[PDB]
């Protein structure tokens, strides 16, 4: 039962349509940020 | 391409005028009007066949038409 | 202005 | 008095001037072309290649805190990532500096300034720049 | 919606069809009219140095990434 | 507009205490990335901020 083809870029009959039809992460980061505070932490002592 | 045997005819000018005017200097009056003739007579000798074809393929479309 | 052209001085040469 | 005098470039010269001090400095080295005792210079010039596509911006925000008010730094961090629109698609820039912003000049300079220092080291900077009262 | 995909193609019957007129073409002049037929110290200061295939999508491929790094400078 | 105020995909709705506990850590992890913060949330970015 194919969905019956709505898209954004093209209408081209001019139809409107029900608004619906037109339209986490590694660890890593967590690695840096907290050594990133670690430093500047030493680095103020 | 008639160009090419344009400059031929140019080139057989550019030897025949000096060659014909040795002790004449500048003017009108050359009349050795053989290898340029020939030159023309060549490309005659090219453009029959491509005469041919080309009216061929236009009295066709005058007379039975585009395909 | 007086900064400015002790800038171009260092600047130049 | 930020950036040392090797950062390029300065507001001192045009670069073909650039290039005749930097010609000029090469020859004005003490013994510098004396090959008698078998000596060698070397030229190098390379690319920090894709420099301004991998800045991280944790990174970036640490280094930009230690120069500005950390207000500036948020600012700046903050501006570097913007939605990259284009006729259909459209990415959030996570990471990389845009060089279209109008301070993305410093940020360029700034942290390849560490680059500088991650080549020079510390002392050899230190003998380039010399110290900071003079 | 003057424009418009295609259906189906102009079918060869129609072009067998049609009596044909003489238009000898450019291409159609006799050539190659022969058949051919086979035989039958200073380094301690700083911080960082030395004492311290293929895949099918084009886009993501390596010379793809080489080519964008080469021709976007 | 569309894409911050009118596009009903994304969540304008009040945020649980797991999403605020982990919007603080994702800005101690992810300093002044609003925009990609507001990726991770699938949220808008001006009303994360
Ligand atoms: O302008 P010039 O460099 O001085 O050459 C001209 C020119 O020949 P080009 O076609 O090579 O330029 C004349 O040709 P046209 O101007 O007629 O096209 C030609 O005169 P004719 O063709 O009428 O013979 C004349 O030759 P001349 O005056 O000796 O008859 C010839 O001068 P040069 O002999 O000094 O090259």
């Amino acid at each position: 039962k194919i969905p019956a083809a709505v898209s954004n870029w093209k209408n081209p009959n001019g139809y409107t349509v029900a608004l619906e039809r037109r339209v986490t992460i590694n660890d890593g980061f967590m690695k840096l940020s907290e050594a990133l505070e670690n430093a500047d932490k030493k680095a103020r002592q | 391409k008639v160009m090419h045997q344009i400059r031929a005819c140019k080139d057989l000018k550019h030897i025949i005028y000096y060659k014909f005017n040795k002790n004449l200097g500048k003017g009108p009056g050359c009349g050795f009007w053989q290898p340029a003739w020939r030159v023309w007579l060549n490309f005659l000798r090219g453009t029959i066949p491509l005469l041919e074809r080309y009216i061929g393929n236009l009295i066709t479309r005058q007379f039975e038409g585009r395909s | 202005p007086e900064r400015w052209e002790i800038r171009q001085l260092i600047a130049s040469g | 008095k930020l950036f040392p005098n090797w950062i390029k470039p300065s507001d001192s010269e045009i670069p073909p001037l650039l290039v005749y001090k930097w010609t000029q400095g090469i020859n004005n080295l003490s013994e510098i072309w004396d090959v008698s005792r078998g000596q060698s210079a070397v030229l190098l010039e390379t690319t920090l290649g894709e420099m301004a596509e991998k800045i991280d911006f944790t990174l970036l925000n640490r280094l930009l805190r230690l120069i500005v008010d950390p207000n500036i730094a948020d600012y700046i961090t903050a501006k570097n990532n913007v939605v990259i629109n284009f006729k259909d698609m459209s990415h959030v820039n996570k990471y990389g500096l845009i060089r279209g912003l109008k301070f993305a000049s410093f940020i360029f300079q700034y942290y390849g300034l560490v680059i500088d220092l991650l080549l020079l080291g510390q002392e050899r900077a230190t003998d380039l720049a010399g110290p900071a009262n003079n | 919606t003057s424009h418009r995909p295609q259906l189906e193609a102009r079918s060869g019957a129609k072009a067998a069809a049609y009596t044909p007129t003489g238009i000898e073409h450019a291409r159609l002049l006799p050539g190659h009219t022969t058949l051919k037929y086979r035989k039958f110290s200073w380094r301690k200061g700083t911080a960082f140095g030395r004492h311290k295939g293929y895949i099918n999508d084009m886009t993501k491929s390596e010379y793809h990434q080489e080519f964008l790094h080469k021709h976007v400078r | 507009r569309w894409n911050e105020y009118l596009n009903p995909k994304l969540n304008f709705t009040e945020f649980s205490k797991e999403e605020d506990a982990q919007l603080l850590d994702l800005a101690r992890e992810l300093p002044n990335q609003w925009r990609t913060i507001a990726d991770m949330m699938a949220r808008p970015a001006q009303v994360c901020v």
